[PDB]
């Protein structure tokens, strides 16, 4: 199949001319993969009774 | 590679006299001054005819400054300047400290 | 006998193959500090030289000399502390002639021992379970996570055979200043010698994770004098 | 001293010792099987089966010659 | 019998995706995704349940 | 062909396949196929009744992948020599993986063996246990076998030379030799006086000569798939690379079963 | 012969200052665990 | 869009979204190891209200994430796949479709070993879980069904995208490369795939055999039925070891590649570096057993495996003294990847001259769970294989996207991951010479000190990763900025000294692989009529 060239092409991202800013994007998925073992420790700290 | 001193002049000697633009003459001192050695005089001297022939002063001044970037001793860089004497002044060229005097 | 505070080497040894570990571990950090020293010099004066070189010497390739010659000087080094080592390694697996053997079995989070060799003046079989004293129950100057509320008696100056095993998962024996490491197999026993030369006691933990409790399961070991072991033995 | 136990055995030079308690164990009883259970140096295996295996091992060999379930071969 | 030539001539100027070309890839295509979707979603109706310990009652 | 006609076709031998659902289909099925066993060997799923969509799910849908590999070499005349070289070589480095998976069932059966545990009674079999003879229904088994690894080499070399039917008639008798071990090894196994339950033995016993039992189910299906491409023509008297793969696989199996046949019947009883 | 100054003055007047370069950056790389210590109740008290 | 990214054939956007994945996975990760660094801050409970079972969770969620989602799926399925077709002339890899499946595998492995720790307990065994720890008794539910599925699935993408790379290799080379002139990253991705192929079988037959005792009434290892723990040891390690070079020998590649750029010098001996890459390939099968080094094996069983586990200290020197040989009378060029790999020089050096003291049998007595052993493996893998992934992506993104890098913010962030990755794990082999054991949530007070000090320096490095974070957003947002003003470099190879600035501009690019000689992002038909070397 025959695709585009060029800069912002070759990423399944959008970048620019996009409504939201990046920022939301870029930022939002490595918060939520810093974020996964807090939930987990969450979960078992409550089934403990530590909570 | 088993070349002698003797056969590095020889070898380029030639390769300086058939070098027929600005790219050849750069391309030819780039590797002669790569080695383990410093050129003999009269390689030296080859080179700078070689840069008079395609018409490049600034090829010519370089020459000297890649000299004094490979001898030893500050007292090696004075005999070269001390054999290549007259063909230093019959074409024309100056030292890069005389050039840009500080 | 004990860890202490900011200590970067090995605590103080009472038996002779705890003298040898460490006779091999300076050995060898002889030759490793000579490498060292080597790589990280080459390193920095080729760095601090050569990032001012505007002609690189792009016709060096290769080399006979050098390469058969770095080929050869680690394998020298290599077979030198190889020695000693093989020395060492069965110095220590050999048992000959132990003068009393001591049973350990490990358990979910408690050690347990065992007399066989029926020396007491009645003949019996003399065992006790061993527990870490817990936090709260602690009384001021006993140390956290190390001492147990039963300790094991051994006497000095003799040859001791120990045999290790476990009851459920896998444990593992492990005294630092004696020499001792072997783990604690269920369905196998295996066994260590030991001889100590001095008096005092004897700080070790459990080493092959056990579950929740793998932090809270000390081991400590009493060395007292031949008559006064005599009369404890006789009494526990 | 007065301290005595079982010395170096040349079957069993190894740091595994798990087929030295088992054997004596079954040696014993099957001395006591034939020779009577009084027997002056069938008291040799008794000894070294007791000091080098574990008191809960004896406890489940003897309950299983009790049903018949014994593994080793003694009869 | 022998079908390869007719076949041949149908895949080659066909547009379409090459697991839709044949003439008979309507009975197995339209039947399989609908399968597909239950055997995906159902086991994940269930990780609610295992988070919170409670076992089916299968007695 | 002057230089405007050869330039309507590629300039290199290798094959550019088009996007495909299936890749991503099949792993899907993986993983509803893991979540569905966890929860239903441990209680949270009342049946089995899950498991078994999956298995459905994920068989349904590599036929369909290899339903795509044949129409991109019978009618769309992608596989040059290149590309057949290459299909070769991926085999061959896929049955050397599954190989390495017995050599892993030889370890932990001669760890088992040569100095066995007490609570057997250091003997090996185990007190009480019954095994299988040698000189039974496994020395038929090892004949069947043997026994089409001769009437496969005569099928494809009737096939080279152009011989319809004989071709035809020497790989509906391969398949039928399979399907024979197969159900042998099942009255073998119904038979059979002890269970995977009893012990260490009953766990490499079954293991080892268990994995092999179902790779041969899978051999049977690949002969099926090319009787069918055989009868109807796919296959040309040089271009079946269907029915190489498909040859090695049976050579290697019996190479295994041999191994089998040596260690855990005449070695181990 | 040879013009100039030896070989052995001008690679001495090129290292010697190397030397006490590089013993002083192994010294930081290797020693710094030495002045966490210094600063410590542990230590001296 | 839909059809590009989840039906993808092609090898290039199949590179970018392992990336994407692997780089997701390192956040994960790190917070666990964030999340373990405080809790052994100090003697008592301090942030976890003394639940052991979750700290030994998080301990086996660390290991996992760090090895079969971040390091395997970049150094292997991103760079492998992304420049390995483009520096031998192929057109695409063999197996399109095999190529696909083996990313697909590793999200659904993730929502596997994600729900593992969020069911019952989770597993807290550690990585290697060993029986009977494992077992059904000890540890009930499904738990460690789950992180065996997960495994399982790591397994299946490894495996079957070794068996395209070995292909790909061996028959798909342009006119006139023989297998003599392939480049030095080519034959490290082409033995790597060997390792991966005739190891991951013996792990699954493990695995799944542990398995079967846990809920098909099995004795492989229990110890009631006649089964040997031991056993599983013997087959987990057979795969083990060979896993650490299978992570290593990648980055020796890489190093190659940079170390040669910014020198202006070819590599020295470039031949005896195949050589010692395929010796240590060999020797790394012949080896295991020093991980069972006091489980009671018999003493001449372990005088041989001391024996084969210091030759293999022989090869590796061998590419040590090579790489200091080719900087040597260079010309180098201290731009972002350089610093890394002449950090990896330094800080492999010294991981590696640990383990020749870990591999005789009678010191390791006083090394066994030992923190002294976990100061060994993070200084190679750490600052080892982490440092080279660095040095990769520095050495190769400008070209793959287009977009430069602020090189200025750039040089801060290695500063701060060289000085906080030297203050983690240098003190732990103070620790575990006085003998602190590994896989506690809690320790006697004596070692206070020196955790106290290494939990600090995991902060900074944490911090470092942020600011690697950043410098992706910038590079994405202001790439083509970054070219016209002078915040970053625009040429890894400058002038030659007699090379004027006009004639520089005749050839930009002198390399010698073909990857630099392409658009800035390639093509997505990047040869039609073939290359053809001499
Ligand atoms: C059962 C297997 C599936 C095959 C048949 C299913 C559907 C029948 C189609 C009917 C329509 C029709 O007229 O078809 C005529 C059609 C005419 O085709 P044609 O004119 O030559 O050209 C048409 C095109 O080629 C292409 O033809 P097409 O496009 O019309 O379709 C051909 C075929 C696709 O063609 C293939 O490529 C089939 C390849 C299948 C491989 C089978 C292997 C797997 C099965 C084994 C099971 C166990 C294995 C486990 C391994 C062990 C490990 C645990 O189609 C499918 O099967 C599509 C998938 C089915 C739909 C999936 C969704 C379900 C809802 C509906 O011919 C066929 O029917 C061909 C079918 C292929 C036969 C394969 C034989 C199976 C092997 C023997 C099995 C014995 C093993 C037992 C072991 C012994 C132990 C005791
Ligand atoms: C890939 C291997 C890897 C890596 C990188 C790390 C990184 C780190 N590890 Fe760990 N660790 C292991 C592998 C690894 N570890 C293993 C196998 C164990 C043993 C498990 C067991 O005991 O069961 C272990 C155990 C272990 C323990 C033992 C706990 C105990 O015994 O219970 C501790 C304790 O502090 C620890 C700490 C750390 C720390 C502080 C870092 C941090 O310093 C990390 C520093 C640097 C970074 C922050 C990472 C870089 C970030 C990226 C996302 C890279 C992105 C790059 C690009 C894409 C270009 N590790
Ligand atoms: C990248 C990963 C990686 C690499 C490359 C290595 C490389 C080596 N490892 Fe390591 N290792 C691990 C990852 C790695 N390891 C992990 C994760 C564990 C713990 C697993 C767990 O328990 O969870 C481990 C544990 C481990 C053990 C088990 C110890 C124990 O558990 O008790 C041993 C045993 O010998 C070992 C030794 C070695 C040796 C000799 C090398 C050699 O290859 C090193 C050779 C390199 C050099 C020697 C440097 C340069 C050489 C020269 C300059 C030559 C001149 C030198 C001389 C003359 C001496 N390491
Ligand atoms: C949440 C926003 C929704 C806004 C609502 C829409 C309203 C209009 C706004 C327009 C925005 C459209 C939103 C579409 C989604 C989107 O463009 O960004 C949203 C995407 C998500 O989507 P995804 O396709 O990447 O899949 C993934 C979904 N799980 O984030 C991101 O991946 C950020 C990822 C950036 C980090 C990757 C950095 C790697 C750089 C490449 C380097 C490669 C090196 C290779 C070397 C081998
Ligand atoms: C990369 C891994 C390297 C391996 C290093 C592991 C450790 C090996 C043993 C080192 C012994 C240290 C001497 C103890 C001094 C002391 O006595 O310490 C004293 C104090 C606290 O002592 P104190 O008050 O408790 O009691 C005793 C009071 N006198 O501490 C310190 O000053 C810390 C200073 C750190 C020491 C620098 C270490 C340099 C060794 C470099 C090794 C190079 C590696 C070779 C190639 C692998
Ligand atoms: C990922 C790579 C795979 C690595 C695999 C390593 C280990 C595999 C060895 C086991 C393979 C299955 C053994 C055959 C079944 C058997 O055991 O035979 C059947 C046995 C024998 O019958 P019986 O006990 O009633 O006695 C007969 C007395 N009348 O009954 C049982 O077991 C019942 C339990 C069912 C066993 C199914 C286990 C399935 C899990 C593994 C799935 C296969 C692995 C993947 C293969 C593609
Ligand atoms: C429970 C679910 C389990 C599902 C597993 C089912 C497995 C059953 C086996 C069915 C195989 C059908 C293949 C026919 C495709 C075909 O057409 O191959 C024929 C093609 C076409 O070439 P031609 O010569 O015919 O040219 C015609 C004249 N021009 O060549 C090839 O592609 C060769 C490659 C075939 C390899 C098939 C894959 C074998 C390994 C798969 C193993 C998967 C399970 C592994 C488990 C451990
Ligand atoms: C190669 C990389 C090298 C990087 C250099 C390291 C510097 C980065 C920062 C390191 C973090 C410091 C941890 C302090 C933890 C703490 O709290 O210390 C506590 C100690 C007191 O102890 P306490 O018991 O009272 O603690 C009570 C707990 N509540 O106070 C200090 O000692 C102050 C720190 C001393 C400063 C030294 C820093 C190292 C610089 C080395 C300079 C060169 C030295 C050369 C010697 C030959
Ligand atoms: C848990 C139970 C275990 C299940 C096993 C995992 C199941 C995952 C795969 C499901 C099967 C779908 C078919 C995909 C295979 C395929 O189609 O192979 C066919 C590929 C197609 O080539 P192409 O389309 O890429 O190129 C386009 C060219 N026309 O021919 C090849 O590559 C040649 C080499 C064959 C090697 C196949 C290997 C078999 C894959 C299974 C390997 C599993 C290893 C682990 C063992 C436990
Ligand atoms: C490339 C392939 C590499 C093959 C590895 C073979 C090298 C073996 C050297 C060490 C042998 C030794 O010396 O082992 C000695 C030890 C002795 O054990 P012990 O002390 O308990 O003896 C006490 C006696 N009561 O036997 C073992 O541990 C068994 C290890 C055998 C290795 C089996 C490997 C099979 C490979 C299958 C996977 C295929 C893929
Ligand atoms: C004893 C253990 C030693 C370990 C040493 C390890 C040190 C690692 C650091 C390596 C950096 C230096 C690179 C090597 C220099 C080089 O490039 O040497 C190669 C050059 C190239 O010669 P040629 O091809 O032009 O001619 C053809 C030659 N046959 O010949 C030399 O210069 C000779 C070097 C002297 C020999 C070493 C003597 C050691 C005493
Ligand atoms: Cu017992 Cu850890
Ligand atoms: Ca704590
Ligand atoms: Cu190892
Ligand atoms: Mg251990």
């Amino acid at each position: 199949v025959h695709f585009k060239d060029g800069v912002y092409e070759n990423i399944p991202f959008k970048v620019k001319g996009r409504k939201t800013p990046y920022a939301l994007s870029h930022f939002g998925f490595f918060a939520i993969g810093f974020a996964v073992p807090f939930v987990a420790c969450y979960v078992q700290l409550k089934k403990s009774g530590a909570f | 590679d088993e070349e002698t001193f003797e056969e590095f002049t020889a070898r380029y000697e030639k390769e300086f006299d058939e070098a027929y633009d600005l790219f050849e003459v750069q391309r030819v001192l780039n590797n002669c001054f790569s080695y383990d050695l410093v050129p003999a005089p009269a390689v030296i001297e080859k080179a700078l005819r070689a840069a008079r022939r395609v018409n490049d002063l600034p090829t010519a001044i370089r020459v000297f400054e890649a000299l004094k970037y490979k001898v030893e001793n500050e007292d090696q860089y004075k005999a070269y300047l001390d054999e290549l004497k007259d063909v230093r002044q019959e074409l024309g060229v100056p030292l890069k400290e005389e050039l840009f005097p500080s | 006998d004990v860890p202490t505070p900011y200590a970067c080497y090995f605590q103080d040894s009472a038996t002779p193959n705890q003298e040898g570990i460490l006779e091999l571990h300076d050995n060898i950090m002889f030759y490793l500090l000579v490498i060292l020293g080597l790589v990280s010099w080459m390193l920095y004066t080729i760095v601090m030289t050569y990032s001012k070189n505007p002609i690189a010497y792009k016709y060096i390739k290769h080399g006979q000399t050098i390469e058969v010659i770095w080929t050869i000087f680690p394998a020298v080094i290599l077979l030198i502390i190889a020695f000693p080592s093989f020395i060492l390694l069965y110095l220590c697996d050999e048992v000959i002639s132990p003068a009393m053997t001591i049973k350990a079995i490990g358990y979910q989070w408690y050690w347990k021992y065992e007399y066989s060799d029926f020396i007491n003046d009645s003949g019996e079989t003399v065992e006790f379970e061993s527990y870490v004293i817990p936090d709260e129950l602690l009384e001021e100057g006993q140390l956290r996570l190390l001492d147990t509320d039963t300790s094991m008696v051994v006497p000095v100056d003799t040859h001791i055979r120990f045999v290790v095993t476990a009851a459920d998962v896998i444990h593992d024996f492990a005294i630092p200043s004696l020499g001792i490491k072997v783990d604690a197999t269920p369905g196998r026993l295996n066994q260590v010698s030991a001889l100590i030369q001095r008096e005092g006691v004897f700080y070790g933990a459990c080493s092959e994770l056990c579950g929740t409790g793998h932090a809270n399961m000390p081991i400590k070991i009493e060395a007292v004098s031949l008559p006064k072991f005599l009369e404890w033995l006789n009494e526990q | 001293s007065p301290l005595h136990t079982v010395g170096f055995d040349a079957r069993f030079p190894q740091q595994n010792q798990t087929k030295h308690c088992w054997q004596s164990y079954v040696d014993y009883h099957k001395c006591v099987n034939m020779k009577g259970e009084d027997f002056a140096p069938c008291k040799v295996f008794w000894k070294t089966y007791n000091a080098l295996c574990p008191l809960d091992w004896i406890e489940k060999w003897d309950d299983q010659r009790e049903k018949g379930i014994f593994a080793g071969d003694i009869n | 019998a022998n079908k390869v030539i007719q076949l041949q001539k149908i895949f080659q100027s066909s547009t379409k995706p090459l697991w839709w070309r044949h003439p008979r890839s309507a009975l197995y295509l339209y039947p399989f995704y609908a399968i597909f979707a239950v055997a995906v979603v159902t086991p994940l109706l269930y990780i609610p349940n295992a988070i919170r310990g409670i076992k089916a009652k299968k007695a | 062909m002057t230089h405007l006609e050869r330039s309507r076709h590629q300039q290199h031998p290798f094959h550019m396949v088009m996007p495909s659902p299936w890749p991503i289909v099949v792993s899907f099925a993986l993983l509803s196929l893991a979540l569905s066993t966890a929860l239903t060997m441990h209680g949270y799923i009342g049946n089995m009744n899950m498991v078994y969509l999956a298995l459905f799910v994920l068989l349904t849908s590599s036929i369909l992948w290899f339903r795509d590999i044949v129409a991109e070499a019978t009618y769309l005349g992608d596989h040059t020599m290149a590309v057949r070289k290459g299909i070769n070589l991926g085999f061959l480095m896929f049955v050397l993986s599954e190989v390495l998976i017995f050599a892993g069932l030889f370890w932990a059966y001669f760890h088992s063996a040569m100095s066995p545990d007490v609570t057997l009674g250091a003997c090996w079999p185990p007190v009480g246990i019954e095994a299988v003879q040698p000189t039974e229904l496994p020395l038929l088994n090892t004949i069947i076998l043997l026994s089409s690894g001769a009437t496969v080499t005569y099928s494809h070399h009737a096939l080279i030379a152009g011989n319809r039917n004989k071709a035809l008639s020497g790989l509906l008798i391969t398949f039928w030799l399979i399907v024979i071990f197969v159900t042998c090894q099942y009255i073998e196994y119904t038979n059979a006086a002890f269970t995977i339950s009893d012990g260490v033995y009953g766990s490499v016993f079954y293991a080892g000569t268990g994995l092999h039992f179902l790779h041969m189910v899978m051999l049977a299906a690949m002969l099926g798939v090319n009787y069918w491409r055989m009868r109807n023509y796919h296959l040309t008297a040089g271009h079946h690379v269907g029915y190489e793969t498909t040859i090695i696989y049976t050579h290697v199996l019996d190479v295994i079963w041999l191994f089998l046949y040596v260690v855990f019947y005449w070695w181990g009883v | 012969g040879r013009i100039g100054e030896s070989w052995v003055i001008t690679e001495g007047r090129r290292l010697i200052p190397e030397i006490f370069q590089w013993s002083a950056v192994l010294s930081v790389c290797l020693g710094w665990p030495g002045a966490v210590y210094f600063f410590s109740k542990a230590r001296k008290a | 869009m839909v059809q590009r990214w989840l039906y993808s054939t092609n090898a290039k956007d199949i590179a970018v979204l392992y990336f994407m994945l692997a780089i997701f996975s390192g956040m994960a990760g790190t917070a666990m190891s964030l999340i373990i660094r405080l809790e052994l801050a100090a003697p008592g409970s301090q942030y976890l209200h003394g639940n052991s079972q979750l700290f030994n969770v998080l301990v086996v969620g660390h290991a996992v994430l760090m090895i079969f989602f971040l390091v395997m799926p970049a150094l292997i399925g991103g760079f492998g796949n992304y420049l390995l077709p483009l520096m031998i002339g192929a057109t695409d890899t063999a197996f399109p479709r095999i190529n696909n499946i083996a990313f697909w595998v590793l999200p659904m492995g993730l929502v596997c070993l994600v729900t593992s720790t969020l069911v019952e307990s989770g597993a807290g065994t550690g990585w290697t879980v060993y029986p009977p720890l494992s077992s059904i008794q000890a540890h009930s539910g499904p738990s460690v069904d789950l992180a065996i599925f997960a495994l399982h699935l790591t397994s299946i993408s490894s495996l079957l995208g070794a068996i395209n790379f070995i292909v790909t290799t061996l028959n798909m080379r342009t006119n006139g490369m023989t297998m003599h002139k392939l480049p030095l990253f080519v034959w490290s991705i082409f033995i790597t795939a060997f390792l991966l192929l005739l190891s991951l079988p013996v792990l699954s037959a493990g695995i799944t055999m542990l398995l079967l005792d846990r809920n098909f009434n099995t004795s492989f290892f229990e110890v009631s039925g006649g089964g040997d723990p031991i056993l599983y040891e013997h087959l987990f390690w057979f795969f083990g070891h060979p896993e650490v070079y299978i992570l290593i020998i990648p980055g020796f590649g890489i190093i190659s590649h940079v170390v040669s750029t910014y020198s202006k010098k070819p590599v020295f001996g470039e031949i005896s570096m195949v050589y010692a890459m395929a010796s240590i390939g060999l020797l790394g099968f012949l080896v295991w057993s020093h991980h069972m080094y006091i489980v009671g094996l018999d003493a001449d069983t372990r005088a041989y495996f001391t024996s084969a586990t210091m030759i293999i200290a022989i090869p590796t020197g061998i590419k040590i003294f090579s790489w200091l040989a080719t900087i040597h009378g260079g010309s180098i060029r201290l731009a972002t990847p350089m610093l890394y790999a002449i950090a990896f020089l330094f800080l492999f050096t010294m991981g590696g001259l640990t383990g020749v003291a870990l591999a005789n049998a009678s010191l390791d007595v006083a090394f066994h769970d030992t923190y002294y052993v976990v100061g060994h493996f993070h200084y190679v893998l750490s600052m080892g294989a982490i440092f080279s992934l660095f040095a990769g992506y520095y050495y190769w993104s400008p070209q793959i996207l287009g977009l430069n890098y602020n090189e200025k913010l750039a040089q801060i962030q290695f500063w701060l991951i060289f000085i906080g990755a030297n203050v983690i794990f240098f003190p732990m082999h103070f620790l575990g010479i006085n003998g602190m054991p590994r896989r506690i949530p809690d320790y006697p007070d004596a070692f206070a000190g020196w955790n106290y000090v290494a939990s600090i320096g995991s902060f900074i490095a944490t911090l470092s990763l942020f600011l690697f974070i950043y410098i992706l957003y910038d590079q994405l947002v202001n790439g083509l900025n970054n070219k016209v003003n002078n915040k970053s470099v625009i040429y890894n190879k400058a002038p030659d000294f007699v090379e004027s600035n006009t004639i520089f501009n005749l050839n930009t690019v002198k390399s010698s692989s073909i990857e630099f000689l392409l658009t800035s992002p390639p093509a997505v038909h990047s040869f039609n009529t073939p290359a053809v070397q001499s």
